């Protein structure tokens, strides 16, 4: 026969598909996801500061002294707050400026 | 026990990315919240036999 | 693609490669084999990395809290938050789906043009010795040998040594 | 434009071919005629719909109720409001325009090479048979036809069969 | 590039002309010396000065007032001003550059199109009666002057003039 050279290029077993502008559906040898899809359902301390956790008793109840709600706690700092589904005050009324006082609080 | 910069009620996140679809509600320095299921970038090329 | 190597005039990839992205395969007296162009594949790389470093490093930080923090006294500033985030949730959905979509079409419009350009830097070095089969391939109208092959890859091809004997066996 | 094919060593265009995007034109002892490229042309229009259909659909839903909902007791809760919709805008308005010129750039772009290309296609199966005029024709050294302009269109053309006859007409 | 040109087959770049972007350069028995191609370089400049004027002048104005406007009664509302704000700041910052990197890169493989073009436009007029060197050059097989160099540059060249003479010594 006659000797050869060819130019050619890489391919593997990778099933990998993308979308582009023209096509879609593109299967590539290699590609990378920028989406983050991961909850492994832990929650940490951010920023090296954990958070307040007050369970089911709630701010009001917790600066007041609620007796239905544990002091337990008494942490000197904290980076969030965290909470349950429904509150639970002993003596009815309102507290005025409360979501203010929430957000102050918060950290 | 643990460490993260971005917090979300479903769990922490690697904060890397640009994005992620995991949940709306958020604390820290967080990715953007996208409606998007999947969002791939092609580093290789074409694969074809 | 744009530059019509890849799905192109080079129908097929080679799945015996796994030294890089582009390459060549030489069939000769001696044999037959794949080797890669660690120029070129790197040359991409780098590029590469350097793309999706680019839309990676490049997003802003910006430590915030997202939540309700409106009671039903304020329904309208519970709105007004709404409205903010779900404008911004439009916006980066909207602009990150197409920036990944345009950027893929580059990507692979990025790599179709590597390997024409490889294969024309070959064309041009070898001009008539040998017949453009239009598939990839270059058939020599002289005998190359693997000392003959590797001085066509590293860059420095001898045309007027193949020159007569290749005219002769041309007009065959 | 970019791979220099329409408006460049092809100048015009074809009013007579309403076929489809890209075709030939032949010019023999039968007789003359256009005829569409119906592979080139279609991957191009499955690209292009799926081109306006990525802009189009990918575009977030969102029912929102756009309105002043404060009133002069609050002119900061309007400021607010007023700078969030504007901001918006700014940022869609701009967003917007300068998608539409880079992706119609691209379409231009995309239809050059798509022209390029089929005259690539061509050229590299013809090879010296011809004599390339460089205005998108190539002159037959020797005498094709229908029979034969169609083997060319469709990818099987005969080089050996004229090889003789076009090298002794080619050094006339 | 993306075109191989610049940086590519293409090596250097000229710092002896100082008349446009891209160009000729001639080497014979009269004297050497470059000079500019005019029509591709006023077009190129054409295309960036409207490319730079359409990232420029399809911003939106919106006058605006940034400032605190909000109590220490009113923390919620701040932190609500101060998310808008990083919100747009991150979208603006992001956007802009992404922009300008995609854009930059348009513009190198605009350019790198250019002379490509150009170079291709000049081996379509010259054929064989000349050799390929691969750097951009073309050796004459005949003996060109300064009245056929210019023949060569405006689009005029005449090739069966030069094509016996170029032929004989071809096969030299």
């Amino acid at each position: 026969p006659g000797d050869q050279i060819c130019i050619g290029y890489h391919a593997n077993n990778s099933t990998e598909k993308v979308d582009t502008i023209l096509e879609r559906n593109v299967t590539v040898t290699h590609a990378k996801d920028i989406l983050e899809k991961t909850h492994n359902g832990k929650l940490c301390k951010l920023n090296g500061i954990p958070p307040l956790e007050l369970g089911d008793c709630s701010i009001a109840g917790w600066l007041l002294g609620n007796p239905e709600c544990d002091r337990l706690l008494s942490v000197p700092e904290w980076s969030y707050i965290m909470e349950k589904e429904n509150p639970r005050l002993c003596y009815p009324g309102s507290f005025n400026d409360y979501e203010e006082l929430k957000y102050l609080l918060s950290s | 026990n643990c460490e993260t910069k971005c917090q979300t009620p479903l769990g922490a996140i690697n904060t890397t990315l640009p994005f992620h679809n995991v949940h709306p509600l958020t604390i820290g320095e967080c990715p953007r919240y996208v409606k998007s299921e999947k969002l791939v970038l092609a580093t290789g090329l074409r694969n074809v036999p | 693609g744009l530059f019509g190597a890849i799905a192109g005039f080079i129908e097929g990839g080679w799945q015996g490669m796994v030294d890089g992205w582009y390459g060549y395969h030489h069939s000769n007296d001696q044999g037959s084999g794949y080797a890669a162009d660690k120029e070129s594949t790197q040359k991409a790389f780098d590029g590469i990395t350097n793309k999706v470093n680019s839309v990676i490093e490049k997003m802003n930080t910006q430590f915030e809290a997202v939540g309700k923090e409106f009671s039903n006294l304020e329904r309208r500033l519970e709105n007004l938050n709404k409205k903010m985030e779900d404008g911004f949730l439009d916006v980066w959905t909207y602009n990150a789906e197409l920036l990944v979509l345009m950027e893929n079409e580059r990507t692979l419009d990025f790599h179709d043009s590597n390997v024409k350009n490889l294969y024309d830097k070959v064309r041009m070095q070898l001009r008539d010795n040998v017949k453009e089969l239009g598939n990839g391939c270059f058939e020599f109208y002289h005998k190359c040998d693997d000392e003959c092959m590797n001085s066509v890859k590293n860059g420095t091809y001898d045309y007027p040594k193949y020159e007569e004997e290749s005219k002769l066996n041309r007009n065959e």
